[PDB]
């Protein structure tokens, strides 16, 4: 019947669920809890770099708030 | 008068494509000229912060350009805000 | 009009996916033979063979 | 990052291998059959035994061929296929390219060289055949998806793929550009070689075109990168077009919708095999070039005039 | 590191096999391994609009450019890289000949042309690093607005390019 | 990172075709060597020459192709301050195409020969 | 950048030696000429660059666009050539003496 | 132990050739509306997982229906010889068999056997559908029960 078709399609979901949350998952992992900045201007690029060397441990994604100041 | 709209509708018709290509060409070329938001695009590049538009130096002479940046002086964004 | 809404959005194209649609949501015609064989008749005429009284 | 490499490119073989295997499916579906249905569960290890008898099944090194190009065009093939992967939005992409619609654009062409390569470099006659109409096939469509895709990003100001995501939050760009819809879904066809817009594999009209003395092995290969190419601009339509709403605390709701709608646009494209007849290489470059080059350069008229008619210019980022 | 000169060298090797001339449909494939190289060398160098776009035009040109070898200008047993000897031997030729000049240019010079740990630190002069507008794309967008005359000849170049192309081909 | 993306798709693409040729077993003769074309061998040359029959529909798909790279910075264009100047040339120049293409398919070389 | 650039003035002097002369057939001739375009292309985005001048940016489309127009005008040519005399070689071109 | 690694080995390249082997589309003969009866969905190449490739470089197994006449003699073993080297041959039918007319003709070949060898003769004017579809069972079985990677072990 229609429903023949459909443990196929649904294994075919699952692996192709699996990538864009494993990408999403792993860019979380990647940050530490923070997403990916992206640079699509000079500007983006410059800011991830005064965080770098705002953080100091070679490192974006860890940020200094007010706990420094 | 009906042979312009026979040939019209038979264009219409037979091969319809051409006839909405070019009806669809001269909207866009007529829509500009009818529409009254063609002179708010040009507002909308020119309101738009996209460098820094530089301090200028004073004697006391203008009064227009403002000192304070929250002041009522100056080219106002109204228009945008609420519209 | 109708000429030029079957042209630019093709829908006798619409129709003929509808066609399709409407064959893709059905039990299908197949057996499977290895475990469901197949329809014969009684005068099948198979294998060659001598009978016995 | 190479753990997102190998689990990007892993679940995508397997994929495109069960895209082939639905294909099989809703083909037999569509036909009255049934599909592949005696190995595996349901047809699940049939694909993965196909990979496994033609890569096991060995290749030719024919005398009249050339032996570097026949060598390089298919692993071009699968390259180019799983290298438009990456700029791909999902969410959160792999890659975020400044300008992808670009890359999309040319690798693209540039899956039609691999086959253009194997097209002389397989050198039959009917495999010049289907390299000249490779080239006849890409006369038709590429102005024309170029010029949709375009006059798309007259919406969407930037040649950015998370630009589109976030363009294509409040609402789908399927309800403003409808006339850029169906022409983009028959253009994308057209693209990936799908059976109306299937020429140059040919298969009713001359043996198969591009791989008419590739054998087992290359012949997979390009079957790898085919079928790939047919998920992908499955992909590529479902996020440009039909783009599904995108919540900030929640990407996975929105990976879910957008693999729902992504298997009901690849049963689309394969419900649009099984449905229509087979076009002609001139016909085909007869309306991409009539039918639809007015059209699609009206559209463009139209989306030019867009941002001054109701004054939607769009932003950089 | 060594990005852009490696990249150099491939376009020069490339260059170098297309100007020792095999057959055109060789040779089509040749240039766009430089197409692909100089593509790669715009978007490592920062013009993010300007390889992808000559990708895109030079892959659309190139497409029927080898259509027009394999059809028009073929021959029954062509000449690759490697089929004709002397075109073997100047291929191994002016490789030699080229890493003989850089290895003669790293030493004659005394500039800061080629040196084994010093190259590739003066490849970006200046871009603006606190600024918005510093990819290629928007510039060559100023062409519609403040550069008009280009997109006037160009347009123009091409309806007269669809005219004279129809009485040649007449 | 996309170099590195590229070359580990060329290193997959190698081993997949060094296991497609090494691993299965072959024994090559010339008939099974011998291009295929029907179940004969070739009448001529298979690089003997094609008299091409979509050559000037072909140099118009490469002019084209130069107007679509022409007009592939108008959506950054489409921000500029000199709105109606673009818009009047971005209008002049599509129907500059149209009209090129509408001469085309009046003289009717869409057509083969 | 010079040693880019002097790479890139070889590679022009390189498909110069191979323009002026000719082996076989006039589009191998043809493509050294768009090896030319592409040469000309890196050669202007790279002098653009490295410049900063993004106010001449609307030079290369217009190398490339006209250069390429007048490639594909030598295409065509090359299809009438062709036609008329069902050859394509530098040698057949010898009847204008 | 080795051999048991070996046979299961074996039986892991030889599943692959048993369930997704790769016929042709042929042609020649009365035989040929059969091959296509069996592409027909009521006794079912597809649900097998047998698809009919046109190209012979492509192709696993050559479907030889009916008639094999003196001038389709080149035309049947150049297109086997350029068939790659797993290479199973059915034929349909009695005139592919042994030629079941025409056998004192003067211009058919007696069977597919002078020619190229035929790893399963399948009888009749029609084999039924179903009853090459027990054929293509059977080579099945058969390249199931062959055993390469066992005697390239002991040898
Ligand atoms: S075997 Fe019988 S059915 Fe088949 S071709 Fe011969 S006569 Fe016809």
């Amino acid at each position: 019947m229609w429903f023949e078709i459909l443990p196929g399609l649904a294994i075919m979901g699952v692996c192709l669920v699996i990538p864009g949350v494993s990408t999403a998952y792993i860019h979380k992992f990647t940050n530490g809890g923070k997403e990916k900045r992206v640079a699509r201007v000079q500007y983006q690029w410059y800011l991830m770099e005064r965080d770098r060397r705002i953080s100091g441990v070679n490192r974006y994604y860890v940020s200094k708030g007010l706990e420094n100041i | 008068a009906g042979r312009i709209s026979a040939f019209l509708k038979n264009a219409w018709a037979k091969e319809p494509v051409l006839v909405v290509s070019f009806s669809v060409w001269g909207l866009a070329i007529i829509m500009p000229m009818i529409s009254p938001y063609t002179k708010y695009a040009s507002m909308i590049n020119k309101a738009t912060p996209y460098n820094y538009p530089v301090p200028v130096r004073d004697d006391g002479n203008m009064p227009d350009v403002p000192s304070h940046p929250q002041d009522p002086l100056g080219p106002s964004l109204d228009w945008l805000k609420n519209l | 009009t109708d000429n030029a809404a079957r042209i630019l959005m093709w829908t006798e194209l619409i129709r003929g996916l509808g066609m399709t649609l409407s064959y893709l949501f059905r039990e299908p015609a197949t057996i499977n033979y290895p475990f469901e064989k197949g329809p014969l008749s009684p005068r099948f005429r198979g294998e060659h063979a001598l009978r016995r009284y | 990052f190479f753990i997102n490499i190998l689990t990007l490119l892993v679940p995508i073989l397997i994929a495109m291998a069960f895209l082939t295997l639905v294909e099989r499916k809703i083909l037999g579906y569509m036909q009255l059959r049934k599909g592949p249905n005696i190995v595996g569960p349901y047809g699940i290890l049939q694909p993965f035994a196909d990979a496994m008898k033609l890569f096991m099944k060995e290749p030719m090194r024919p005398l009249t061929t050339s032996m570097s190009l026949f060598i390089i065009a298919p692993t071009l093939s699968l390259t180019l296929a799983l290298s438009l992967w990456v700029p791909l939005p999902m969410p959160h992409p792999l890659i975020n390219l400044n300008l992808g619609i670009l890359f999309i654009l040319a690798t693209s062409s540039l899956s039609v060289y691999s086959i253009l390569w194997s097209g002389w470099a397989s050198n039959s006659k009917y495999s010049l055949f289907g390299a000249l109409r490779a080239v006849a096939q890409t006369i038709s469509y590429e102005v024309t998806m170029a010029i949709i895709l375009l006059s798309v990003l007259l919406m969407n100001g930037s040649y950015s793929l998370q630009t589109l995501i976030t363009t294509q939050e409040h609402m789908w760009l399927l309800l403003p550009a409808w006339p850029m819809a169906m022409m983009w879904f028959i253009s994308t066809l057209a693209e990936t070689n799908r059976a109306p817009f299937d020429l140059t594999e040919g298969e009713s009209e001359l043996v198969s075109g591009f791989n008419v003395e590739y054998a087992a092995g290359p012949f997979a290969l390009f079957f790898m990168a085919e079928y790939t190419n047919i998920i992908l601009m499955n992909a590529l339509t479902t996020i440009i077009f039909l783009g599904p709403l995108y919540y900030i605390n929640l990407p996975e709701l929105y990976s879910t919708n957008f693999m729902m709608e992504a298997l009901l646009l690849s049963s689309t494209f394969l419900w649009i095999r099984a449905s229509y007849p087979r076009f002609r290489y001139d016909q085909l470059m007869h309306l991409l070039w009539k039918n639809f080059l007015p059209l699609t350069l009206a559209l463009c008229m139209w989306h030019i005039s867009l941002p001054i008619f109701t004054a939607g210019v769009p932003p950089y980022m | 590191n060594n990005y852009i000169f490696v990249l150099s060298s491939l376009f020069l090797v490339g260059c170098l096999g297309l100007a020792l001339k095999p057959s055109p449909i060789y040779g089509g494939l040749g240039l766009i391994v430089s197409g692909f190289v100089g593509c790669l060398m715009v978007l490592g160098f920062g013009g993010s609009f300007l390889g992808l776009m000559v990708f895109l035009i030079y892959l659309g040109g190139m497409l029927v450019v080898f259509g027009y070898t394999t059809a028009m200008a073929t021959e029954e047993y062509p000449e690759t890289w490697g089929s004709n000897w002397l075109i073997l031997g100047f291929l191994v030729l002016g490789v030699i000949m080229e890493v003989f000049l850089i290895c003669v240019l790293n030493y004659y010079d005394e500039v800061g042309v080629i040196n084994l740990d010093g190259l590739g630190d003066w490849l970006m002069y200046e871009v603006d690093d606190v600024g918005v507008m510093l990819e290629g794309g928007i510039g060559v967008a100023a062409m519609y607005s403040c550069a008009t005359w280009m997109m006037v000849v160009a347009g123009w170049s091409l309806f007269a390019g669809i005219f004279i192309i129809i009485e040649i081909t007449r | 990172n996309l170099y590195t993306v590229i070359f580990i798709n060329i290193l997959l693409s190698l081993t997949l075709i060094l296991v497609a040729f090494w691993l299965p077993q072959m024994n090559l003769y010339s008939e099974k060597a011998n291009p295929y074309e029907c179940g004969f061998d070739p009448t001529s040359s298979a690089r003997l020459p094609f008299s091409m029959k979509f050559f000037l529909v072909a140099i118009t798909f490469l002019l084209f192709d130069l107007e679509i790279a022409l007009l592939l910075p108008l959506p950054w264009a489409i921000q500029t301050i000199k709105t109606s100047t673009m818009m009047i040339m971005a209008f002049i120049l599509v129907t500059i195409l149209s009209l090129g293409l509408a001469y085309e398919w009046t003289q009717k070389g869409l057509e083969w020969t | 950048m010079p040693s880019t650039f002097f790479n890139l003035t070889m590679a022009f002097s390189l498909s110069l030696l191979g323009t002026l002369m000719f082996r076989s057939h006039l589009m191998s001739t043809l493509l050294c000429l768009e090896g030319m375009v592409l040469s000309l292309f890196i050669m202007t985005s790279v002098t653009s660059l490295n410049s900063n001048s993004m106010s001449s940016m609307p030079i290369p489309i217009t190398i490339l666009v006209f250069a390429a127009c007048e490639a594909a005008v030598g295409l065509a040519l090359l299809v009438k050539v062709s036609n008329t005399y069902g050859t394509d070689y530098v040698q057949n071109l010898n009847l204008l003496q | 132990r080795a051999e048991y690694v070996v046979t299961k080995l074996d039986d892991l390249i030889n599943w692959a050739r048993r369930s997704s082997l790769w016929p042709m589309t042929f042609g020649l003969a009365c035989c040929a509306v059969e091959m296509m009866h069996m592409a027909a969905p009521r006794y079912d190449m597809d649900r097998f997982g047998v698809v009919f490739r046109a190209s012979p470089r492509q192709a696993d197994v050559m479907i030889v229906a009916g008639t094999l006449t003196n001038k389709m003699a080149p035309a049947l073993r150049k297109v086997y010889d350029q068939m790659p080297e797993p290479r199973y041959v059915v034929s349909m039918g009695s005139c592919a068999n042994g030629g079941g007319y025409y056998h004192y003709s003067y211009s058919v070949v007696r069977g597919c056997d002078r020619i190229v060898p035929v790893d399963i003769y399948v009888p009749g004017c029609p084999p039924t559908a179903e009853a090459l579809l027990y054929g293509i069972l059977q080579l099945q079985r058969k390249i199931k029960r062959e055993q390469k990677l066992k005697i390239w072990y002991r040898r």
